[PDB]
């Protein structure tokens, strides 16, 4: 109901944490869990490739459709850019239906 | 048919054509099926006159949108007939479901 595709077998979760290294440990035997952590963080690079089917447009109507553009005007700053503070901003929400075709 | 001084004269012309599409990838607004008049009639001893190909698009009261759009029947590749020439054309229907004529 929120759009999109809905799938059985949606892309899996990928989970992933930082595995525990405990801090130094009594120098005698005590039964209880270790509570006392070694404290980090981890950092690296992801990347996700996706392979997206198109169905072309085969429009035989004869006047111009209507096609999303950015506005010819001049402003402060560039839409879909960032602004002097090196801030990216999505001015408005961009949906899918454009073109058109007969019923 | 040419009418001259209230004599009306009807004469073959031999070199005249016609021009007949099939729109066969469905580009065009479909009009059947809407329940409209002429159709071949049901007695075989009769000829009937076709009926013009009229379409409609989105509107807003008498005015157009900017989605409304504009085909041009001539933007498709017809088939010019003289005296002599004949259209054939074959279709095959998809899998539908058969029409429970029972109670």
């Amino acid at each position: 109901l929120m759009g999109g595709f809905g799938l059985k077998h949606p892309p899996p979760q990928i989970l992933i944490k930082n595995t525990p290294v405990p801090a130094d440990p009594p120098t005698t035997f005590n039964q209880s869990k270790l509570n006392s952590f070694i404290t980090q963080y981890s950092t690296g690079q992801v990347s996700v490739e996706i392979e997206w089917e198109l169905q072309k447009e085969n429009s035989k109507r004869w006047n111009p459709e209507i096609q999303y553009t950015s506005n010819y005007y001049k402003s402060t700053s560039v839409d879909f850019a960032v602004n002097t503070e090196g801030v990216y901003s999505e001015p408005r929400p961009i949906g899918t239906r454009y073109l058109t075709r007969n019923l | 048919v040419t009418q001259n001084e209230g004599t009306k004269t009807i004469a073959n012309n031999l070199t005249s054509t016609i021009q007949v599409f099939t729109d066969s990838e469905y580009q065009l607004p479909y009009v059947l099926g809407s329940a409209h008049q002429g159709c071949l009639p049901p007695f075989p001893a009769d000829v009937f006159m076709i009926p013009q190909y009229g379409y409609l698009t989105l509107n807003n009261g008498s005015q157009a949108v900017g989605r409304s759009s504009f085909y041009c029947l001539e933007y498709f590749p017809s088939q010019m007939l003289r005296t002599g020439n004949n259209f054939q054309f074959t279709y095959t229907f998809e899998d539908v479901p058969f029409h429970s004529s029972y109670a």
